């Protein structure tokens, strides 16, 4: 034998055929996950949980696929999520069809892959210009226009029944995090969920929701104007980096050691009382001795807090995190807190911090959600992340692309017209791109139960004469225009679908041979 | 007395004789010390 | 090609594995050579295609570089490790010709092994290769072309596109050409009293998958990959002359030296000793904040104790980063890297000369990753390239695709003489060695004639991966080159040929000067020398002896 190698080496055209067949099977599973009528997929993890969603991102993430080429399709799910967050299912279906539709050849024509890649680069450039021409800008300051825009990703989800309520939650969450360009991030958006309740009763509340009850019974659970001060240091007695190792010669020295530990913690409590904070939040644990001198002055003690929640509390009340108690000043004390209350729920306690709402640092807010179970909460949370991500594209990119499969079909018509004018050896790879673009609107017909032969034939004819906004209706499976359909989608979602799908197809076409299990 | 220092890479034609002592060990550079000293007195430290 | 194995003789006994001698060793050496050779044959040339290797954990690697492919292959054959380490030696020194040196050295072993069966002695075969190589190097010096009458950077732009070919960036090589040329010119420094040298890897490669590869932005300055210590710090610094502090000193609660044991006879001393432990660190950070430093770089982690003063003073804190990355930041901005803070006097102090200077320091978020972009450096310019792709596996290939392009341009500005690529040199060295050895003749003529045909494996392999007719292109390369070797340097015409050929895209013979494909003369030399030593070492081995492990 030689090295680590051989076994059965797949060479020739069958190595690329195995790459096309395996990657095509990735889009066939979520093929029914596209459209407003899309079904759901229940996943079984090795940990014992359950994941039920129609989003191709969460479906392809938990599924373990062992194959050199097929795993590259799994990586495309996080490309759409991390950059945008909407259109993850469209990219996988498009990229899966491009590899099959743009390269049936080399099984027949024996065309070299790089020759096809050179046509894919020119087809991607022309596809971007077509999307820019069919995109009509929309005002970002219109609240009525943003509500119908968020409902785009909602129409394919289960929250479409609450869409009227859901657009209220997604618009106020993005506008609050937006800081004046207008850069926002979801790290400050809280995904915390409340089990049980009514979805209509769920609302976005400013502030941070804590799961911890007040430590002492005499701590006031109702405060008109709370004053919050954040402390990273624990209120307990610090042992120090090096051992103290006190040598006690006389019996009176040992009692002084335990007496200072009471006075040393008391010294840190007296410095806190200088700013008389109503609510004191400590990142680490707190001793039962430190809470007494804080209760005498009116300070409130809480359980240890994670580092992630300390950053959101400082944004709401404007407080500054103060580690050193001696350096604590009135300038770093948080103010303008609306209400402090604690409500009883059987699972856990909940502490509410309300903002007085009245440029500076961006405000933080939490989204309360009342579902029917624990798994329903995780489904709506994934729906909110997809719905709120739509509002981030329109603010950075006011351009608005056509939806309902009109973007992909508009490109397929322009590619077919330039395919005959280009001629050359690249006409076949260039024209084959248009055949892969019409598969996305074709899926909308197969899920609706209509005839894709007669509908797509009239869709291409009415596209040139009628307008560029003509598309497939999801519910009725008919030919309608996106102007009267009332739903649109940002251009960033369509641009990421065309770029990621084509750039990934060029990687799989360059594969010659495949060797498995070389070494680790 | 003859010291033959081995260095990975290169070609056999690059082998040549040096007119002075070749130091196999390399400098520290962690503190950003000069790697080239012209007209310097090389010392030897047996202590630490 | 070895059958029946070998009969173990009882009169010949050695501990460990059996000893095989004769022609079986040289037959297994070529068999092990063709095993690693056939892997890099399909990956050579713009029409070539790379291969995939599974790591058994589910992760794979897609790269066109022959060095990484051979590095991932662990060869148990003793002579097979030579070609594996030959690729690691090729990209480390020159940085180009990695796939070619493996294929050239493979054909040298295949033809020489057929000559050993011809009864000519291997040392005579080796003598024929070394004498032919000495004259082949002299022919390379005759075909050198110095750049003249060129407009702008087009000389370096056309050469950089050659290394970009055969790789995923070849289609985008038009846009990436200006990024690579401008990257190595910004890191330009001076050493050896007037000699110009360039650092390797100095250009930071950041991986953020999204948008398209053609939209990759070229930052006019260095970019560092790190996460901010405190989220309350400003991510954008407004105003010019931003002061950057490069420090190797962490700010943390620290234990006193292990050779110290604290013993106190009074409880009253516990308050001052515990407070002084954090107070010693305060003396170092206080003098830095008072100097007006906007950005403070630190090699080691910083506890939240000292991150409080950075928020009040509006100073951006930094945590653990690569040690080699912080060196080029201080050199570009003018700062001095401080391993340990000290002064010549016995008292601690901080000088303003240790602070850097730049136009601005901003933190941009690419996808879900956040990195710091430092633009407009003062003392020395810098550059960085953020690669964008569909998935992280394509970004892993674009890194090696970008690293190989930096090595070709690096060797271009060191020697102004360049040679045309695309199988032009391999076709020119064939005819030059055909007329050679005709004067000496005798026995050495056969070994030298096979060395000339051994270089033909490179131009012939390029035509196979293009699904075209190789015999049509090879017959043309021999037609234009052969008749023009005898030309006399007047009446012109003549030598105007033989300088071009073997275009894989159009399958026609076109001028490489108008096409733009060129290769540095450094990549051609030392490639045949390293391939010769790999051929001589394997050819001289009559018997392989394997000892069983204990
Ligand atoms: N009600 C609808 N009718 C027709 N097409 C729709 C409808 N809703 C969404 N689409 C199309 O489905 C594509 C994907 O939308 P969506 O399902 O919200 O995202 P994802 O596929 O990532 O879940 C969009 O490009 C859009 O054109
Ligand atoms: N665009 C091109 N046209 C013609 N020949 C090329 C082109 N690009 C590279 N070559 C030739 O292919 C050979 C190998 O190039 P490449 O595969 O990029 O490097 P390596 O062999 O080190 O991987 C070079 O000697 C060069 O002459
Ligand atoms: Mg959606
Ligand atoms: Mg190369």
């Amino acid at each position: 034998v030689f090295m680590n190698a051989s076994q059965e080496r797949t060479t020739g055209r069958q190595a690329q055929i195995s790459n096309i067949t395996a990657a095509k099977a990735v889009a066939d599973v979520i093929r029914t996950c596209l459209g407003p009528k899309a079904m759901l997929k229940m996943l079984l993890d090795p940990m014992g949980g359950l994941v039920l969603t129609n989003d191709g991102h969460a479906i392809l993430r938990e599924i373990d696929v062992a194959h050199p080429a097929a795993k590259s399709m799994l990586e495309l799910s996080r490309t759409q999520d991390e950059e945008v967050g909407d259109g993850t299912t469209t990219v996988i279906i498009l990229a899966g069809e491009i590899l099959a539709q743009c390269a049936p050849y080399l099984i027949e024509k024996n065309i070299h892959p790089v020759i096809i890649i050179q046509a894919l680069k020119k087809a991607l450039t022309d596809a971007l210009e077509v999307i820019k021409q069919v995109s009509k800008p929309v005002d970002v300051e219109n609240d009525a226009a943003m509500k119908k825009l968020i409902q785009a990703s909602i129409g394919t989800k289960y929250v479409i029944h609450w869409s009227e309520k859901m657009c209220e939650l997604a618009l106020d969450a993005v506008k609050t995090v937006r800081k004046d360009f207008e850069i926002d991030i979801k790290r400050y958006v809280r995904v915390e969920k409340i089990p049980g309740g009514d979805v209509l009763d769920s609302r976005v509340l400013k502030g941070v929701l804590l799961n911890k009850d007040v430590v002492h019974p005499k701590m006031s659970r109702h405060i008109e104007n709370p004053r919050v001060v954040l402390l990273d240091c624990p209120l307990e007695y610090k042992k120090g980096e090096s051992q103290t190792n006190i040598e006690i010669e006389k019996e009176e020295d040992w009692n002084r050691i335990l007496q200072i530990e009471e006075e040393q913690v008391q010294l840190m409590c007296e410095q806190i009382l200088a700013v008389r904070p109503t609510l004191v939040i400590t990142e680490k644990g707190v001793s039962d001795l430190a809470q007494h001198y804080l209760l005498k002055g009116g300070c409130s003690v809480l359980r240890r807090v994670k580092k992630s929640d300390n950053n959101r509390i400082a944004r709401v009340t404007g407080a500054t995190i103060v580690n050193r108690v001696e350096d604590l000043k009135e300038s770093d004390v948080g103010t303008n807190c609306g209400l402090f209350k604690v409500e009883m729920i059987g699972d856990e306690y909940f502490s509410f911090l309300d903002n007085c709402k009245e440029s500076g640092l961006q405000k933080a807010c939490t989204i309360m959600l009342r579902g029917g179970s624990k798994d329903i909460l995780n489904e709506i949370d994934r729906n909110l992340q997809d719905a709120m991500a739509v509002a981030r594209n329109v603010m950075l990119s006011p351009s608005l692309s056509p939806g309902g499969g009109a973007t992909e079909m508009a490109v397929s018509v322009k590619l077919a017209e330039k395919a005959k004018q280009l001629e050359g050896i690249q006409q076949w790879p260039y024209q084959a791109v248009a055949d892969a673009m019409e598969c996305i609107p074709r899926t909308l017909i197969q899920n609706a139960g209509g005839d894709p032969i007669r509908l797509l034939s009239q869709l291409r004819a009415k596209h040139a004469q009628g307008n560029f906004t003509t598309g497939i209706d999801g519910d009725k499976g008919k030919i309608v225009d996106m102007v009267s359909y009332g739903i649109w989608e940002p251009e960033v979602i369509k641009q990421q679908s065309v770029k990621t799908a084509i750039e990934s197809a060029c990687l799989l076409l360059r594969v010659d041979d495949i060797v498995s299990g070389v070494r680790k | 007395d003859i010291r033959l220092v081995k260095k990975v890479g290169g070609t056999i034609d690059d082998t040549e004789m040096i007119d002075g002592v070749v130091l196999t060990q390399t400098a520290i550079k962690s503190a950003g010390g000069p790697t080239r000293k012209e007209k310097a007195k090389i010392g030897l430290i047996q202590f630490q | 090609m070895s059958q029946l194995f070998n009969n173990s003789r009882s009169d010949t006994l050695f501990l460990g594995g059996e000893k095989i001698s004769g022609d079986d060793i040289r037959n297994q050496n070529v068999l092990a050579t063709m095993a690693v050779a056939n892997v890099v044959k399909s990956s050579l040339g713009p029409v070539g295609l790379d291969k995939m290797l599974v790591d058994d954990i589910g992760d794979f690697t897609v790269t066109n570089d022959g060095a990484t492919i051979l590095s991932l292959l662990d060869v148990q054959h003793p002579a097979g490790k030579i070609l594996v380490e030959l690729a690691q030696q090729q990209d480390r020194e020159i940085g180009d010709g990695t796939t070619s040196v493996v294929i050239i050295a493979s054909e040298l072993l295949k033809r020489a092994n057929e000559l050993v069966k011809n009864k000519i002695h291997p040392t005579t075969i080796i003598t024929g290769f070394r004498v032919a190589l000495r004259e082949a190097i002299r022919f390379i010096n005759e075909v050198l072309s110095t750049s003249v009458d060129t407009l702008g950077k087009e000389t370096l732009i056309n050469i950089a596109k050659t290394s970009m070919s055969s790789k995923i960036i070849g289609a985008d090589s038009d846009f990436f050409s200006n990024m690579v040329v401008d990257a190595l010119l910004a890191v330009k420094t001076q050493n050896s009293k007037g000699e110009i040298k360039y650092p390797v890897k100095a250009v930071n490669v950041l991986k953020a998958h999204g948008k398209s590869a053609t939209e990759s932005l070229l930052v006019p300055g260095y970019a560092l990959n790190c996460t901010v210590a405190s989220q309350a710090m400003p991510k954008r610094i407004a105003g010019g002359n931003v002061k950057i502090a490069c420090l190797d000193l962490n700010l943390q609660k620290a234990r006193m030296a292990m050779g110290v044991q604290i013993n106190i006879d009074d409880p009253e001393q516990l308050e001052q000793i515990r407070k002084r432990e954090a107070g010693i660190v305060l003396e170092r950070v206080k003098k830095i904040i008072d100097a007006g430093a906007q950005v403070v770089l630190t090699t080691k982690g910083i506890d939240d104790l000292c991150l409080k003063e950075f928020v009040e003073a509006k100073i951006m804190g930094v945590r653990r980063c690569k040690k080699e990355d912080l060196r080029r930041i201080a050199r570009a901005t003018g700062a001095t890297l401080v391993s340990s803070m000290s002064n010549l006097e016995g008292e601690e102090t901080f000088e303003s000369s240790y602070l850097g200077l730049c136009d601005e320091v901003v933190q941009a978020k690419f996808s879900d990753d956040e990195c710091i972009l430092i633009k407009g450096t003062s003392k020395h310019s810098s550059s960085s390239i953020i690669l964008r792709g569909a998935n992280d596996y394509s970004l892993d290939e674009m890194e090696r695709s970008l690293h190989d392009s930096l090595s070709v341009v690096k060797r271009t500005l060191e020697s102004g003489n360049v040679v045309p690529g695309g199988g032009c040199v391999e076709a020119a060295l064939n005819i030059y060695l055909d007329n050679f050895a005709t004067t000496v003749g005798s026995r050495e003529q056969l070994a030298i004639a096979e060395f000339a045909a051994a270089l033909l494996i490179i131009p012939k392999t390029l035509a196979v991966n293009a699904a075209k007719d190789s015999s049509e292109l090879v017959a043309k390369l021999r037609s234009y080159h052969a008749a023009s070797q005898m030309a006399k340097p007047e009446d012109v015409k003549r030598r105007s040929y033989r300088n071009y050929g073997l275009d894989l895209i159009r399958g026609k013979i076109v001028d490489e000067i108008h096409a733009g494909v060129l290769e540095p003369t450094i990549s051609k030399v030392k490639s045949l020398k390293s391939a010769l030593e790999a051929c001589v070492a394997i050819l001289r081995i009559d018997t392989m002896i394997t000892v069983d492990p204990e």
